[PDB]
């Protein structure tokens, strides 16, 4: 691998639902590339769910230095719109920072995330009353073998 | 950090060189 | 919305697992537009739950005159290395093909996907059998999209 | 048949036919 992460911080943690992920990340590149990195942050529900993955934001990070490297990724926060069981961003969820060059995923920083709430009518979830806080101490690393250049 | 917008309406960052020991 | 899909044809259907999708895709552009429109297509696998999604491919099209316009997205097969379990694979997954401007999402066609391994050889016909990739086949079901619309600005 | 180019950035790129205007 050319490129590896050093740390990644996140910024604003805990944090209200709807409120934007800021990741400061450090990385190291060791060798010339050609291309950009990719970095893409990903929403992801519980094994009960039938909703695939949500992308919530990408970002072309370049062109890259050789040596080491420091940015900040800040993504969009979930569409309420792509949750149909609203009641599913509650309790422990997942979010996946990932990193790809040229189309090609190479690093994946796996998250868990808790989320808790602040006649009678049937009530909803009110999502500005939910709270996320990201297990930032505790990231799951997955390397995968690309091609770089 | 310098944002930018690439041709095609992406947004990019260019990273900050921390330094470049190795 | 100033792009409109007219027609999405799989030139390769049914296919090998590991072969490359090609998706011929259609469509008018009714305003000028300053910008490349970016497609994706997305793997998605079963209610498995142990899977993360896979972006595919994405392409860059552009420049985009007014009119009817076409192209071919070939994009890669799906990368194994992210799916865990090999046996996850089977049955019926999940195909995305978006679309996005200045990387704002407007379109998304769903697709359900039958997957299917081949049963044994004559010769064949003692040892537990490997899910072998190289004999799993997909067929998407072209016929059936999911279509999914985003107001996004086009100035 | 298609014109694919590669930005800059990485990202491949392809020129779409116009059928009719």
């Amino acid at each position: 691998s050319i490129v590896n992460i050093l740390s990644v911080n996140v910024l604003n943690n805990p944090a209200k639902f709807s409120d934007p992920y800021k990741f400061e990340i450090t990385f190291e590149c060791l060798e010339p590339l050609k291309s950009d990195l990719e970095w893409k942050l990903t929403y992801v529900g519980s094994a009960t769910s039938q909703s695939y993955d949500q992308i919530l934001d990408t970002l072309l990070v370049g062109p890259i230095p050789i040596g080491i490297n420091k940015f900040v990724f800040e993504a969009d926060p979930p569409n309420i719109d792509l949750l149909p069981q609203l009641s599913d961003v509650l309790g422990v969820t997942v979010i996946l920072l990932s990193c790809a060059y040229e189309d090609n995923e190479f690093v994946r920083v796996g998250y868990y995330v808790n989320n808790e709430m602040e006649e009678i009518k049937k009530v909803k979830v009110d999502i500005s009353k939910v709270w996320r806080s990201i297990l930032a101490e505790k990231p799951r690393v997955t390397r995968f073998n690309i091609q770089w250049d | 950090q310098k944002v930018t917008i690439t041709k095609e309406g992406k947004k990019r960052v260019a990273p900050q060189l921390l330094t470049t020991l190795s």
